[PDB]
């Protein structure tokens, strides 16, 4: 059902970019133009694609446009999987980033609420106090020493450690890592920290910070003291120091109305809105 | 949930004293006359422990023929479960 | 030097059984006859040889006859190795037993002393209270679980456990066994217990027992209540219950005038003469 939903959008996406993409005549901007982007990528071997949103706004009469734009974080691996099968059809180790651009309506920092979680949004502000460039794992090779330790695995999502099930061989749940610091696939990311525009703030209060993470292609493209436009996906980061705010803040005491008898591993959770972006254009 | 099977007519009768080193882990037919024996004792077939520290029971296993050993640590962050087999809920199989 | 001694006797032995063995003419008992014993063994696949002592007493003018007869226990693996190379020359898993017979002079139990250790001797007596037939390992497959456990190894000599050096990989000295009860090569042996002849004992005392071990071919050939002739090699078995005999019995306190400082693993040893035999003929 839901896999039929996401797979249905997946085949509609493969069907989308396989077909025509240029409506213009001989005076162009000729056909196709996506296959020129794949093959032009094949000659230089740089492993990204820049696709527009307006062309996808043309075709489906807005039906698929209202299907990626809301639950975007749900639809990474289906999209990236279908694009990988298009590549194995038309091309001969691959890490693919699908960075949209040219969105209709730009919001500020004040229009951020929490009903807009998951979606895409165009944020414009001012870069101040950038940081440096450091790696990140996201490709584990971690299993127990008794005996097999060759399992490629999870921690694409931030946990980090460790692998849980199908262990080890043979040391079962929850025997896990030692990890491996030589068998992985890394990439690099920095954390710039945007500050709100000077010609926008409601008279009268003070400017307001926000954090933002850049992975992959858009490293180093930011500039200290310049305006930017970003890309929307807007994740949630676990936070600590908001205790005694006052609450009432929830907690996660696990259930025991199952297991029959013959400890208190309860937790806290408090979350602050960060932002995650992949395309940085420096118009301003 | 179990049927073990028979094998009837295996056509090489070694009487006795022809058992040698090579016949181990094989299938042998022997004749003889039954001497004394023992009673009927139960042997364990499904085991269900219970950690005294972390409350409740753990869950069944199938062990063994013949090791009868020695499940160590789980379900309480692998510690500190000095275990004990309970006399209830463990199916036994008789022995002679 | 000593390896040149044992290897020298080894090549003289290979040179011995490769050459002529029958002096008789056409009215025989024709040539060779050893190669008829190897090939006649090859047709039936029973893996032993019965060689005489008198033919070896003929050839060398007694020089090699006085070289196997004293230090026989020193000269198993050289003899068995040279015979294995003769087999790989003239023949296509092999366990070889080299059982001599037809010795000159027969001794009783009373002529046993301890200067005659190692040598060969013909013992004649009376079998009483035989035992049953049980296996024995002599081919180990025992190494540590971290990580490799596939080392074929020692315990041909009675220790039994365990393998000492080149461990494990990688758990070094003295990490060793768990052993393996499915990867070995066994053989079977029993322990009959001879009793002295009735027409020999010195008037007047009582009859005197002796133990004797039979491996390999000569299992089951003994008979309760019959006379026998055996084969000489006459090993020494470790004994316990001779304490407070009186002594003075030696001890083996190890040396510490080496290692420089900044426990008492001393042992006892008391030994009784057993006997080991491989050829049983039932003439009597």
């Amino acid at each position: 059902v839901d896999d039929v939903t996401g797979e249905k959008v997946r085949e509609a996406f493969e069907q989308f970019l396989e077909d025509f993409s240029v409506q213009s005549t001989d005076t162009g901007e000729v056909e196709k133009v996506y296959r020129a982007q794949i093959e032009f990528m094949k000659i230089y071997d740089l492993n990204t694609i820049y696709i527009d949103y307006q062309h996808l706004s043309m075709r489906e009469n807005g039906a698929l446009a209202m299907a990626i734009s809301e639950q975007y974080y749900r639809f990474l691996p289906f999209l990236q999987k279908g694009l990988r099968r298009v590549v194995r059809k038309y091309a001969p180790e691959r890490v693919f980033q699908i960075s949209f651009f040219n969105l209709p309506t730009v919001h500020r920092i004040r229009d951020i609420r929490s009903e807009k979680i998951g979606s895409l949004l165009s944020i414009s502000g001012t870069v101040t106090r950038t940081s440096e460039v450091r790696p990140e794992l996201y490709k584990a090779s971690f299993t127990c020493d008794m005996c097999r330790a060759i399992v490629d695995n999870v921690e694409q999502s931030f946990k980090y450690t460790e692998p849980t099930f199908c262990p080890n061989p043979s040391c079962e749940n929850r025997a896990f890592w030692t990890l491996n610091v030589t068998r992985s696939r890394f990439l690099d990311w920095q954390k710039v920290r945007i500050q709100e525009n000077a010609n926008e703030i409601p008279t009268g209060s003070m400017p307001r910070t926000l954090d933002v993470i850049l992975r992959g292609d858009s490293v180093e493209r930011a500039k200290p003291g310049d305006r930017c436009k970003f890309t929307g996906v807007e994740i949630v980061v676990p936070d600590v120091t908001q205790l005694g705010l006052p609450g009432v803040k929830p907690s996660s005491t696990l259930d025991t109305r199952g297991i029959s008898k013959t400890s208190l591993g309860v937790r806290d959770l408090t979350y602050k809105i960060s932002f995650l972006a992949c395309h940085v254009i420096s118009i301003g | 949930s179990e049927i073990h099977v028979r094998i009837s007519d295996f056509p090489t009768i070694y009487s006795l004293r022809e058992l040698r080193e090579s016949n181990l882990s094989s299938l042998v037919r022997v004749t003889g006359v039954v001497t004394r024996r023992t009673g009927v004792f139960p042997q364990l077939k499904y085991v269900k422990f219970n950690c005294l520290k972390c409350g409740s029971i753990l869950g069944p296993f199938f062990q063994d023929s013949n090791e009868e050993i020695r499940i160590s640590f789980c379900t309480n962050c692998k510690s500190k479960g000095p275990f004990r087999v309970n006399g209830e809920k463990t199916v036994y199989r008789n022995y002679q």
